[PDB]
């Protein structure tokens, strides 16, 4: 199947739809907030290591909110669980990887784009590892070239849905007729 | 074309600035070369529908709730498994003789499917005693004993499975007791599965296929080994 | 194994006056107590059952009450054809339990 | 309507074998606990033990040892055996139909319908 | 895996690529038939539970028409179709939001919007339950309007993308062109 | 740029009234300023392919079909199964001995693998009596006996593993006694899988992976339950 | 779980992303290459045979060249990564098609469209079967037809969708509201 | 409200010539009518963030490993099991009491559902004698004995599965000997898997539960058949 | 070119037990079933039984109790032993290479290939 | 267990008559019959099997036919050399049965 | 501080079975192998046998059909058992701590604590 | 099995001389040697083990040395109190040897 938790409310003002990430999950305790739009790309998308990650942290937060949690862990609980949570097929991606030598996720660190003024991020990207180190920023530029690339166009394209969704195009049509008529009418007078 | 489809929608796409200037750039221009019961958003009334899962009779087995005690699965219109959460033994032996139950041959094939379902979906089976069967003449009789943390005991698993495999109508009889994590515990003694004739038993809860084909993915997923060579 | 006690062994009672019958379990039961009457001559007849179930052709006069190891039998104005003697029941999972009995006579 | 007819020979010497059997007419086999109940001379009611269309038995522990219980859903039937009787097995014998109800609370259970009786003597004579 | 049966022909000549619900499919006797819109949205999307009911009805009258059907079930035909026709892990959702006190569906009940003029329809939603009743509508009123949100936008949305597939953007650049060579060209003669 | 992609598809946007106008409107404004072998809609031409599984054989076992009786299944250039459908059966005993099997360790492990993949992919096996076996000196060969509704047989339920193991080419042994539901029914009274060397056996079908990748996620979906623990 | 597998770089400059069959994948063998856009739609669609297909042989070469093989099989390595290649549920519903007389795909043959002069190509699809032999042209040629259109609509919303990832609506907005005052203002002169 | 917007991305949008013409025309029609560390596009900072795994202990498994030779698992914030590649066997008997260890029901569940899995996952083991056990007390013990082409063998079936369930930090001890395929080879002699107490061992590699959750859908993927009926 | 050479005793008395061996040499000996034939004087052929290179066997029921066979793959010969030879067993003794057709129908079986056969008698002289 | 039976019991025919011989199974035959000729002093000889199909070396007047229960061996201009036994056999899974035999002699 | 204290009778006639135990007072039982090595007069060392805390244990073959070691882990001890000794079991006997380690090439193990030493001579005087 | 023979039988030194012990190996030993020095009436004590690490309170003279097949213990300065007799001993799994020993004496 596939997966299919829905992520819990978040907890920030800034992000009314996104995920924000306590400072208990984080390694350098403290908080870290995501858009909607980077967290709506982990509603469709199927090889998104983070995203697996997100839903698995929000279910744990979720069942010790909800249940009545204990020393003694419920193996079943997680058990049924996990493929509603994540992708085993992305574990054995990386798994694959591994064996054949390629730089493969581990899923401990992440590397995401800022922007300095706004604040809008990307959707965190796992940080490749390979020969027991993570991979050199420089080895993977690339990638994030095309990250920012993406946070470019996305954005701009972002500005015409919604106005797509306001503007019906009947009337874009009439503005066009009518200036073509003023167009028209205004040559006979000269 | 699209401006009857503009027309239509007129009411909504009023508060935006960017149409009103549109529109009212389009009437200048115009101008100058003639010169020279529950509604939501004032058009969408709310409706609903209910599912005949009956309908699928012929392809699935259908589980429903007559009341506490008395659960069914139905497979086509002839035959089922009535599921009963019971006080009453009604097998005083430590037997269940699947072997020659098999060698015989003389069970329905899809009730003995179900049954090998849930038996195979029980998280962490481990005490064979809590298990008695009788297959006689072809006929399906399994006891689960529930008498004994509630979490890692026969009851808790066998309650989990019955409350999926019965799910829409399992709750009633369930979490009484309320337990840790996802654990469950009720004040009865035996779930008690036998094969029955079709009836309309779905007084509590409509008839429905979820339960068991939600059961088929978690089929041995949590048995534990008893040997080395499955 | 759950057991029973019945109280007390013998009753004088007119007719028209109250009977009351108790049973005591050794434990809190597993289910509520049956209770039959029967004279020499035939079988035993199933009186009141759940503690205060009146069975088929049992009259109305025949009452029960009890929960936990208490149970009574009260018969509310007995006539002369129920003076017989009496028994308490008890069922445990395939284990069944007899009262001593409780004889009623005038 | 539902009788239990009873049958079986209730003149013995000691160290026979009792063999009493009882045929129920009316109504459904299944569903009940066919018991054997015995009355003592001066004694009470004794249960000696049950059986249910699946042939599972209880049985009182005193007797377990000397006593068989067994059923014929042919014809309906269930049958008691006590093996070496003595003097303290002289006594009336009872087949009944038993009831439970487990599916909810108060549980409860009875012998409404019973058989006529059998009384059963050992004796040299 | 995922889902893949695709859903056969419409019986509604006013949803030509539609699903329609015959009298019998539902509980109260009589035809329902949605779009292409509604209907086309069950080939992507994973989290849909009238979606899969869809397919398991599909699959039913398919199974029914196409096979020597017969009272004696073969079970082991569902037990290979079903995860052909739905997603497990939706079942194992509404499971675990059962377990946790949420509501949840328990697939027998649905709710849509429909146009009281064009009759078009919003793909039904689960109609949730909890404590053993079905949520009062002003519990989720807030998803409804959503909804209707939805309904417009896209709907407009819609026209675009078509537009998008038959005007050629160089033709709407070539028309900007020359309309700024004519304002361009009628400044001179002022 | 746009514009030369623009003229390139000229001959699908004609009839467009949108485009009509816009282009009318262009050369106007223009004016003014100056005066102060299946083709399919005409440009896409049908083309194919066919993947060469072959290919695959040193990462993924092959299956074809030679005529009727006989296919196979291969693993890599050297070694693989062939599966007769027939009517001359091999093994006359009532023995599989696999526990020695595994304790001698003399056949391939792959195949075993397949063997075993099949045998767990059969729904509602449940007559050991019907399956044979002789693996002495690590060789494999096994032999299901298919004699005898037809939906609750050995028959069926091995012939229904067999379709979907050969899949491509089984078709033409298979459903001569068109069934109930999904069931199968044919001739031939057994069904014999032992090793064998590689040839190209792949007459009537092309070689290929789906079939027996397809049977993995069938393996224990529908096995009965022969004990308590498992 | 869901297929995860990335196909590797191409053997092709004129696909720089696309996918390229060589001498050996195919029956007539020589090299056939194809686009990134249609093998951009391998990395979501869930029921396009072909797409499993270029997962499964991708997986055999870069298995093939990263690994020591061998002539003895790992049957082991390909137990273990189908799932990450493939969808056994498309296996199922051709299985399914087959056995309900529906004609279904058997992996082995593959239509496309392929234009005169460009050179693009749409995503193969697969050739289907019924009665031991392919359908004829003629049987599925509205599917055909289907695909050209989309070809076609498919390219020109391409071009509107790179042309809003780099024109700001903002800016289309200061055209429109500059040409507006021009039409304005000229209208006072006259 | 969209030209602020434009406004904030000039720097990104100059390059092309479409923007370019835009903005003249703009420009010229608003003229007439006034007549009548790491830094990527310049503004996007590159930044990271680190998962704390350990928060997920309550609900979920966590691996990690310490050194070459100890790897751990852990179940909560008091148990677990401590996996030692090492040349000192400490069972020096053939048996695995697994059916006496059920039905005295003493150890940890989920310790023991933790073994099932790591044994339900092995691909071809077919050697019973390879793994013996001790359970007495409601202890787990289980040593596996890789001792002898080192495709066909129990030592790289165990390794396989023990590297998917220490994932990361197993591959140190690993792949000593490289193998043909996915194949792998060690050292050791012996791979043992004792329950522990917690502490914090995680020095070699974070703690995980990626593994565990990866190896449950390994179970019984790859066992061999061992008798008709399972 | 295939030749079957049988050798062993024929001269026998009763109660003893015939032991014949045939040696095959020619064409594979997988896929046959290696057959014992008897014709005793005055009388017809006489199926004693068949055995393939599995080992796996099948036997006249008249004879069953008394008949094993047996085969050497190694030196691809194939041996019957019958024991408690009496008056009934004196026949000529053929041993012949079977081949079955059972992959489509009209299925078919023969035996193309013949030993010369051995004369086995059994008295008291 | 399929028998067969043969018919006739002896034949008496001259050199260029037509020989026809013919084979009865107790039920439908598991699989068609082969038919054998021996001559004293030799091992018998393979003449037809699948009902019809010669074997090897035999000359074509040698033909067969049958299908259910019945089959019949035909020679059409028998030679000097054809006077001999003639046997039909049947053989079902691991069971194989012989026909009584049919002597055909001058 | 870890003590290895022996006991057990060392005065023995033939046929007879010694038995000694050693209690360890100090560190834990587990992960060490708890051995007994005897050194006969005029002989060198030689192992006799090791146990563990899961009572796995190790043999010299020449004494293995005629020697037991036991453990009890409740009191942290170890017992030897030698039956049928005969004059050539006459010899000093100690108990030791025995340590493996197999975590890292090169492997090592020794014995660091070891008891006093009980002499154990056997003979019919 | 592997087993440990050592070299010379006995040693004639003086103190303050270098001693050399040797200890051969039939086969590749499975773990490093350990080294024990036995006086008459007391226990053996470990001087040496994985071949060169000393044990507590071992004085810094006593080295050791070797793999494969060859081990040596050195005693650099050997004082009065290092007279006594010396073990090597091997285990593998679950079976420990001892080498027959060499005597050290003045
Ligand atoms: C999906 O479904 C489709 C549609 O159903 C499947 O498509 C089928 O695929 C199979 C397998 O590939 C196709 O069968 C092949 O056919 C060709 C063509 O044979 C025809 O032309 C020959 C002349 O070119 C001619 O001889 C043939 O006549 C023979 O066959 C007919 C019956 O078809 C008989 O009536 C005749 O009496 C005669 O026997 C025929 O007209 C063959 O090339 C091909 O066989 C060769 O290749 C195989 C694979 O390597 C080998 O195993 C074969 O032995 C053979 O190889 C060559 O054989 C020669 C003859 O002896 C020999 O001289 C030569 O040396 C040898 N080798 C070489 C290198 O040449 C094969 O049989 C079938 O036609 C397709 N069916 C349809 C309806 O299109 C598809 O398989 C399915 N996919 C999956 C995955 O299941």
């Amino acid at each position: 199947g596939t997966f299919t938790w829905t992520l819990s409310d978040s907890e920030g003002k800034d992000t009314p739809g996104g995920y924000c990430l306590t400072r208990w999950m984080l390694i350098e305790a403290e908080l870290k907030c995501f858009g909607n739009t980077a967290v709506a790309k982990c509603n469709e998308k199927h090889d998104e290591e983070f995203c697996d990650m997100l839903r698995l942290f929000d279910f744990n937060k979720q069942a010790i909110q909800r249940l009545k949690a204990e020393a003694q862990m419920s193996i079943q609980l997680i058990n049924k669980a996990v493929n509603a949570l994540i992708n085993d097929q992305l574990i054995m991606k990386n798994h694959l990887r591994d064996i054949m030598g390629i730089p493969y996720c581990n899923y401990s660190k992440y590397w995401y784009l800022n922007h300095t003024t706004t604040g809008r991020t990307s959707l965190p990207k796992c940080w490749l590892v390979s020969n027991g180190s993570y991979l050199n920023e420089t080895h993977f530029s690339d990638d994030i070239e095309q990250q920012a690339d993406n946070m470019i166009t996305e954005m701009l394209q972002k500005e015409y849905m919604e106005r797509q969704g306001k503007t019906p195009l009947g009337l874009v049509d009439l503005f066009v007729f009518s200036t073509s008529f003023y167009l028209i009418s205004i040559f006979l007078h000269l | 074309g699209q401006i009857v489809t503009f027309f239509q929608e007129v009411p909504h796409v009023i508060e935006e600035v960017m149409n009103i200037v549109l529109i009212a750039l389009s009437v200048l221009a115009v101008l100058k070369g003639l010169y020279n019961t529950s509604l939501y958003k004032g058009v969408y009334e709310l409706q609903t529908l209910e599912l005949n899962m009956e309908t699928l009779n012929m392809t699935m087995p259908l589980s429903c709730t007559k009341n506490n005690s008395h659960h069914y699965i139905m497979v086509g219109n002839e035959t089922g498994l009535e599921l009963t959460l019971t006080n009453t033994s009604i097998i005083n032996h430590k037997f269940c003789n699947l072997s020659d139950a098999h060698k015989k041959n003389l069970y329905d094939h899809a009730l003995m499917s179900i049954i090998s379902t849930f038996h195979l979906s029980i998280p962490n089976f481990n005490q064979y005693e809590a298990m008695s069967c009788d297959f006689n003449g072809g006929k399906i009789s399994v006891q689960y004993n529930l008498s004994h943390n509630h979490c890692g005991t026969v009851a808790n698993g066998v309650l989990q499975t019955f409350m999926r495999m019965a799910w829409g109508g399992s709750y009633i009889a369930l979490d009484s007791g309320r337990g840790n994590w996802d654990c469950i515990m009720t004040s009865y003694q035996y779930l008690i599965i036998q094969n029955t004739t079709w009836e309309d038993h779905c007084q509590f809860s409509r008839p429905s296929p979820i339960g068991y084909l939600g059961l088929l993915s978690q089929r041995t997923r949590d048995i534990y080994i008893s040997r080395r060579l499955l | 194994e759950i057991v029973l006690t019945q109280s007390p062994a013998t009753l004088s009672l007119s007719p028209g006056e109250r009977a009351t019958l108790s049973c005591r379990a050794s434990q809190s039961v597993s289910s509520y107590l049956a209770w039959y009457q029967h004279k020499p001559g035939q079988a035993p007849r199933l009186l009141i059952y759940g503690a205060s179930k009146r069975a088929t052709g049992i009259p109305s006069r025949f009452s029960g009450s009890g929960s936990g190891t208490d149970f009574s039998l009260t018969i509310s104005s007995l006539e002369p054809e129920d003076f017989a003697v009496y028994y308490c029941q008890h069922r445990s999972d395939w284990r069944t339990t007899f009262g001593q009995g409780t004889r009623l006579e005038i | 309507q539902v009788q239990l007819q009873e049958s079986g020979a209730g003149l013995l010497k000691p160290s026979e074998t009792l063999s009493l059997s009882c045929t129920v007419d009316g109504e459904s086999f299944n569903g009940f606990f066919w018991t054997w109940i015995r009355q003592p001379p001066g004694k009470g009611l004794e249960w000696i033990g049950e059986i249910n269309h699946l042939a599972s038995t209880g049985y009182n522990p005193s007797l377990k040892s000397r006593v068989t219980i067994s059923v014929d859903t042919s014809k309906n039937q269930f049958s008691l055996k006590l093996t070496s009787v003595t003097a303290a097995d002289t006594a009336v014998y009872y087949c009944a139909r038993g009831y439970s109800y487990g599916f909810a609370w108060p549980n409860y259970h009875y012998l409404d319908v019973w058989g006529k009786g059998t009384t059963v003597t050992v004796s040299s004579a």
